[PDB]
């Protein structure tokens, strides 16, 4: 649909985007009601009032899990002797199928800077880091320029707007691992270590970066913050009649007519996104599957296309909303090859810490390669199902491996015939030894 | 604290984890990454038990006993079928890449990986693909290095670095090519590097001085000495 | 060295069953009578024959990951080549 | 054999000012050395360790953990084609075949003249414009196998 009207009331995140796809700098941002929410926060609201305001707005985590942001902010310690607090922006965004944070940071960097300013004032966080992936070169340039402009305009640094609040914002560019987006592994990479995740509890709100209170939030959550504090809680609760408040960047990608990204309210069905916004599938292509929220979510069928894009509805269907950036799979795509590609990514992006991911994802990769070459053997599908069961939530140290086995689960559940078509050889892992008669098991 | 393991009531220390509490009670739970002196990290995922919410709970949930406090009124099962299957699966995943080395390995008959392989009851290989391999380093006159036999339990680095404060041993690489050794060949500089040969549950780090005149642990005549 | 006290051995075959390389083998020969019992202690020069015996093709070192002459790392059966930790590939 | 240049040392120390602990500048120190010299050689591990005050084992562990810190010599330009699932649907395999047939190298290899090294990367966060490539700092989207022999000849 070309006729998209981006009013500031209905499109808080994208109404000040430019038609020539150019970044909005400080003069244009402040012309379009920029840093008004930051001014209201810093000059007329206590940090606890801002935390409760975000909690009452119902801002959920836009990184994929949907944890409540006000609840995460309220879990910082009430001890006044801890004042070395850190606010981290997870600008990693390494999930295959996810490109929303790239748009947000490339074209609206001051929105992210303002959201970090408001959130850092609410959390009493003296320092802030944007943990940005190393491949977003233009995002790094735009974010550093926006931080320099906000520093020269007095919006960052010492004594911001005369309030006495000190906030320093850094941009830390990454060195390319998918596990660096997991928040405790993000904290470990921020400290110059290998990016292994950490066991929770303790959560980073009490013991995070360098043992201090730390809050890790996605780019899009912090970008939702300034509109909440500039327009109010009631406005944020009165733009969607769904249990997930506010707007979300959703989009369809992969062999559709118009792959892209649009800001939509929660409860928008996947079918209307795919048809009205993405334009439907391309010419001579038949829709066969879709992933709702990136490479770590379960595949869904055509019958699930009428589901509203919410956490509860997609969760009730045997998947999860994720990043809400769906990927469409046409009939010309073989599911065994697609899942082999997915598991190859997931197995080589293991951090190596815990046994089931590190040593059973490569086993799934090798089974899928055998099925893709037609050299599958009996027991391979059962081994894949056992791998799916035993890499679920709680069995592995972090959540990388359950997300890895979600597409394998759903592809075996729905498109099992391709997987059974992979099996063509009799089972064997023993060669014959000459003087020894084998134990012929039944 | 009061715990219930397989319906049997035990009195434990509530400040302990379930793995050390259950090993102190004489129960057997397989484990690799945990050590009594190094603490619990939850790496190897071997020590899984099934925790129930109360006595009138039947579903339960697989938890790591080394990362779970043995708090009052705990209900766990070691002999649960799903827990036993998971522990056998963890041994199987470690066995997929493990070299066919037991006869020519100085750890044989004295190897914790052998013991936990047998204890889970895993004796059938259904993995048919290739094993990853590794080059070995020269670690000096005392310690022999065989990185093929590693199970990435992280005991060596946690001991040598977080306990003994040695600087020249670490973990390198990534996903399933994780390497445990020095950054280059040379003598291990810690005065307490020799404890690796007992800290390492496999035959990666072995006593080179013993390896010169090797014999198995059953062939040894021991005495308590100072 | 490798010695066997044949004055003690009961020819039960438990060693050959226990051998993981098929090195030790009980063979169809029974004429082992001796004049002195000390001559029933057979050293390695009395046991090591010049062929494979009853198992003609098994080579344990083709299976072992431990490297010897003629077989470096990655050349055993079902073994991938050693990927160096400094490799450019992810 | 290896000695850190003056500008590298000032950049590393300026990065060390940004953090509570100097260990947190290890990734950026490795990236600074890599930007100056194409890759991180063997002596740079010990040099960065001496500057930062952390063991060389920690520096080597960090350098070998991260995929974009190169511990082997690369070419003058690093081609990084996307390997992930949306570019798989959009046909990255044709792009990889075109790159292989032009450069006569496998992925992970460097051409004999040291001009290009070919690498599969993970998802470049550009999935709606796939398939995607990254030559040294430039992201090229909407790739076709016929546009490779023109894209590669503007990187001398
Ligand atoms: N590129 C991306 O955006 C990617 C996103 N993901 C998302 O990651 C999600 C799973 O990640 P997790 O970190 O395991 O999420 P989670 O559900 O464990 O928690 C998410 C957030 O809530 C906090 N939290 C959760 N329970 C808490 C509690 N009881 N007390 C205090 N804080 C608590 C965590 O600290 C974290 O900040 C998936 O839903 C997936 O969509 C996964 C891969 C890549
Ligand atoms: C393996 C893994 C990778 C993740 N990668 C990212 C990421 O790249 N960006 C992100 O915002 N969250 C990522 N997450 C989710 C974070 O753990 C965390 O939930 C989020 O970054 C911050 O929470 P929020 O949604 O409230 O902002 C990842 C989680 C896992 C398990
Ligand atoms: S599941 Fe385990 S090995 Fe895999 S990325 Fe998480 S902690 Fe690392
Ligand atoms: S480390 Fe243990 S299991 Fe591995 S070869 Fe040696 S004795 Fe066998
Ligand atoms: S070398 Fe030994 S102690 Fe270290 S991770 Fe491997 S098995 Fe564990
Ligand atoms: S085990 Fe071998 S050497 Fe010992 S009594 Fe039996 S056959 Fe003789
Ligand atoms: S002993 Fe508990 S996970 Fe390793
Ligand atoms: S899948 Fe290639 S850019 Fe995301």
């Amino acid at each position: 649909m070309k006729n998209i009207i981006r009013t500031p009331e209905t499109h808080p995140l994208t109404w000040r985007l430019r038609d020539d796809k150019q970044p909005v700098w400080l003069d244009e941002y402040r012309s379009k009601n920029g840093y008004e929410g930051a001014r209201k926060a810093l000059t007329g609201l206590s940090p606890d009032e801002i935390v409760n305001q975000v909690k009452d707005a119902g801002l959920k985590g836009r990184g994929g899990a949907g944890f409540s942001t006000g609840l995460k902010w309220s879990l910082m310690p009430k001890d006044e002797s801890m004042n070395i607090r850190y606010l981290l922006c997870n600008a990693d965004e390494m999930e295959p199928g996810t490109y929303k944070d790239r748009l947000l940071m490339e074209q609206l960097p001051h929105l992210l800077v303002e959201g970090m300013l408001i959130s850092a004032f609410a959390l009493k966080a003296y320092r802030g880091y944007i943990f940005l992936r190393g491949e977003y070169i233009e995002a790094a340039v735009n974010l550093r320029r926006a931080i320099a402009e906000a520093t020269e305009a007095g919006l960052l640094g010492k004594n911001i707007m005369g309030t006495g609040f000190d906030f320093e914002l850094f941009v830390h560019t990454g060195a390319g691992r998918y596990i660096c987006g997991e928040e405790t592994a993000l904290i470990n990479s921020l400290e110059g270590r290998r990016a292994n995740p950490r066991s929770k509890p303790p959560f980073p709100a009490t013991s995070g970066a360098w043992g201090k209170p730390t809050c890790v939030n996605n780019v899009e959550t912090l970008c939702n913050v300034p509109a909440i504090l500039a327009n109010g809680v009631e406005w944020y609760q009165n733009i969607s009649k769904s249990k997930d408040a506010g707007t979300k960047l959703m989009g369809f990608s992969g062999r559709v007519k118009n792959p892209g990204l649009w800001e939509l309210p929660f409860g928008t069905t996947a079918r209307e996104i795919l048809e009205d916004y993405a334009g439907g599938m391309r010419d001579g292509l038949k829709f066969k599957a879709w992933q709702p929220g990136g490479a770590g979510t379960d595949f869904l069928t055509e019958a699930h296309l009428d589901l509203p894009m919410e956490f509860e509805s997609i969760g009730k269907a045997g998947s999860r909303l994720g990043t809400a950036l769906a990927m469409a799979v046409d009939h010309e795509i073989n599911m065994v090859s697609l899942v082999r590609n997915l598991e190859e990514f997931f197995a080589r992006e293991s951090c190596g810490w815990c046994t089931p991911c590190r040593d059973g994802l490569p086993w799934s990769v090798k089974i899928l390669r055998a099925l893709e070459r037609g050299e599958g053997q009996p027991g391979d599908i059962e081994t894949l199902e056992q791998l799916c069961r035993f890499l679920g939530p709680g069995k592995t140290f972090c959540a990388h491996a359950p997300g890895a086995v979600e597409p394998l689960q759903s592809a075996i559940k729905y498109f099992r015939e391709e997987f059974e078509a992979g099996i063509k050889q009799p089972f064997s892992n023993t060669h014959l030894i000459n003087g020894i008669q084998p134990n012929l098991l039944k | 604290a009061t715990i219930h393991v397989d319906g049997k009531e035990y009195e434990v220390n509530g400040a302990d984890n379930l793995l050390e509490a259950c090993l102190s009670l004489g129960l057997d739970i397989p484990y690799f990454c945990w050590h009594p002196a190094l603490g619990s990290v939850g790496a190897c995922r071997q020590c899984a038990v099934k925790q129930y919410q109360n006595a009138e709970d039947t579903r339960g949930r697989l938890v790591m006993s080394c990362m779970t406090p043995a708090s009052d009124g705990t209900f766990i099962s070691i002999d649960d079928e799903e827990a036993k299957q998971f522990r056998e699966s963890v041994v199987e995943w470690l066995m997929t890449n493990h070299p066919h080395d037991c006869p020519v390995c100085e750890e044989g008959g004295n190897c914790h990986l052998q013991d936990m392989t047998v204890m889970t009851g895993h004796s059938f290989r259904r993995y048919r693909f290739t094993k990853r391999t590794h080059r070995n380093q020269d670690l000096g006159p005392f310690i022999s290095h065989e990185m093929n036999r590693c199970i990435a339990c992280y005991r060596c680095v946690r001991y040598y670095k977080d306990y003994a404060d040695g600087t020249d041993l670490g973990v390198y690489g990534a996903h399933d090519n994780v390497y445990f050794g020095r950054p280059e060949d040379g003598t291990l500089e810690s005065e307490f590097s020799g404890n690796l040969v007992e800290i390492c549950p496999t035959g990666v780090f072995t006593d080179k001085t013993h390896s010169e005149r090797y014999n198995r642990k059953w062939d040894m005549q021991f005495a308590p000495s100072i | 060295f490798f010695r066997i006290n044949f004055s003690r051995c009961i020819f039960c075959g438990l060693c050959e069953e226990a051998c993981p390389t098929t090195a030790i083998q009980l063979t169809p020969d029974f004429e082992m009578g001796e004049y002195k019992r000390q001559d029933l202690v057979y050293e390695k020069e009395d046991l090591l024959i010049s062929g494979p015996g009853k198992y003609p093709e098994y080579n344990f070192y083709r299976m072992a990951g431990m490297a010897i002459d003629g077989k470096d790392k990655g050349e055993a059966e079902n073994e991938a080549k050693p990927i160096d930790v400094k490799s450019l590939l992810p | 054999a290896f000695e850190l240049s003056a500008a590298e040392r000032e950049a590393i120390e300026h990065e060390m000012h940004h953090y509570e602990d100097p260990r947190a500048a290890s990734i950026e120190a490795l990236k600074i050395v890599q930007k100056q010299r194409g890759w991180v050689p063997d002596g740079a591990i010990h040099a960065i360790a001496d500057v930062l005050g952390i063991p060389a084992s920690d520096v080597e562990g960090v350098a070998t953990f991260y995929s974009q810190i190169f511990r082997q010599p690369v070419g003058r330009h690093v081609i990084r084609y996307c390997d992930s699932v949306v570019c798989h649907i959009n046909g990255y395999q044709g792009i990889q075949a075109a790159l292989e047939k032009k450069l006569n190298i496998k992925p992970g290899q460097t051409t004999f003249d040291g001009r290009f090294t070919l690498l599969p990367t993970c998802c470049l966060g550009n999935c709606d414009k796939g398939p995607n490539m990254m030559i040294d700092e430039d992201t090229h989207a909407h790739l076709t196998p016929e546009a490779i022999p023109e894209l590669l000849e503007r990187y001398k």
